[PDB]
């Protein structure tokens, strides 16, 4: 209800925003009627990335798994035809946010080889699944590692699993099951946390 | 003891089954009584040679790199998997397979604790670094081989005892069973 557009946005020619009217009412227009939901998310972006360079607030873009936008796509046409990512509107739409040519923000973003496409297993750094096309549209950027569980937060993750009970198992409050454990996750947080599941 | 047809062939005479007996018998006494030098001897002409030489798995040398550091290499193989592993006498259990961390070359969990049963079977989980490589087979045989390779290079760095122990746990034993034609 505070932010309010800057321009007319015309969905139909019955139907159209007229400006100055709060931004819940395109997004409002994209809930009910699906048809323009694409169009609804652009809108809003072009105008959270303009308003906020005026200095009405602060906006956070968070992007998990940006790797996708700078790829390739498992979609298709009607003649098989594969589909790019630029042809995509909603993915097309949230490349303009990761350029930094508006201020009054921060572009926070994660890297995941899950779920992404035609990547191997084991690639896990910046350019290896961003691509020459995803680091050139990055770059400048500030990477930033995460790593497994060194030891504290690895004996404080098991410490919190034994608090809420998590771990049924005898043998694991144990210094040995804590070493088994330590040795089969390598402290990672995902194999641990699958690890401790069904014990 | 010597058989009936070679006792035969030395003495050049044949002789039936109860007077071999009987000959037997008589070398048995002289074996219990205080038998002298002599008398050993003369029965050592009797008795025939078997070697029995299990229990005695043959220690790889310790070596010591350009750091100054300990470690014992070793071989293992298992199907058509072979690996060759050095381990070191310290470490903070880092394992390394073709220069890839352990987890992420053995994504199945069976695998990984094939990797740890070695170290925890002797108590030492976290107390050495391996650098393994690999080639040939697949995921389990792989697994097996390191395993196998880990535990004959880890005998350098443990008490006679524990490696009697392993070697009756089965972790010293190469595993002879491949397809058979
Ligand atoms: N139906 C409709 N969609 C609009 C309108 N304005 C903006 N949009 C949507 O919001 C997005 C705005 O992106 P934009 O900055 O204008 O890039 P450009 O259209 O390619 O030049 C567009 O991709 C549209 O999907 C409008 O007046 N009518």
């Amino acid at each position: 209800n505070q932010i309010k557009v800057q321009e007319k946005y015309v969905w139909n020619k019955r139907e159209s925003t007229e400006k100055g009217s709060p931004l819940g009412e395109v997004v409002e227009q994209g809930i009910t009627r699906v048809r323009n939901a694409t169009d609804a998310v652009g809108i809003v972006l072009k105008e959270l990335k303009r308003q906020s360079s005026l200095g009405m607030f602060h906006l956070l873009v968070a992007v998990d798994g940006i790797n996708a936008l700078w790829g390739r796509t498992t979609l298709k046409r009607e003649d098989k035809s594969p589909i790019a990512p630029e042809e995509l509107a909603l993915v097309h739409n949230l490349r303009k946010m990761m350029k930094n040519d508006w201020h009054g923000g921060a572009i926070v973003s994660a890297l995941s080889q899950t779920g992404s496409l035609f990547k191997p297993r084991k690639a896990y750094l910046p350019q290896e699944l961003l691509g020459k096309e995803g680091f050139d549209a990055l770059d400048p950027f500030i990477p930033i590692l995460v790593s497994n569980y060194n030891p504290k937060e690895f004996e404080s993750c098991i410490q919190y699993y034994l608090e809420n009970n998590w771990l049924q198992h005898e043998k694991a409050p144990t210094e040995e099951g804590k070493k088994e454990l330590l040795f089969l996750s390598n402290a990672n947080p995902s194999l641990l946390e699958r690890h401790c599941a069904y014990l | 003891w010597l058989i009936k047809e070679e006792l035969e062939e030395m003495l050049v005479e044949k002789l039936s089954d109860l007077d071999y007996m009987q000959f037997i018998r008589l070398l048995e006494k002289l074996l219990t009584s205080q038998c002298g030098a002599a008398e050993e001897e003369f029965v050592q002409r009797f008795r025939r040679s078997v070697t029995l030489e299990s229990k005695k798995q043959l220690i790889e040398p310790v070596q010591y790199d350009e750091q100054g550091m300990a470690f014992s290499k070793s071989e293992g193989k298992r199907k058509t998997a072979k690996a060759e592993a050095i381990v070191y006498k310290h470490g903070s259990g880092r394992i390394k397979v073709n220069g890839i961390d352990y987890q992420l070359y053995f994504p199945i969990t069976q695998d990984r604790e094939q990797l740890m049963f070695p170290f925890h079977f002797v108590d030492r989980l976290g107390k050495h670094d391996v650098t393994c490589t690999v080639s040939g087979g697949g995921r389990s045989a792989q697994a097996g081989a390191i395993r196998l390779a880990m535990a004959k290079a880890l005998c350098s760095f443990v008490t006679e005892d524990e490696v009697e122990w392993m070697r009756q746990a089965g972790l010293l034993t190469t595993d002879p069973r491949v397809r058979e034609r």
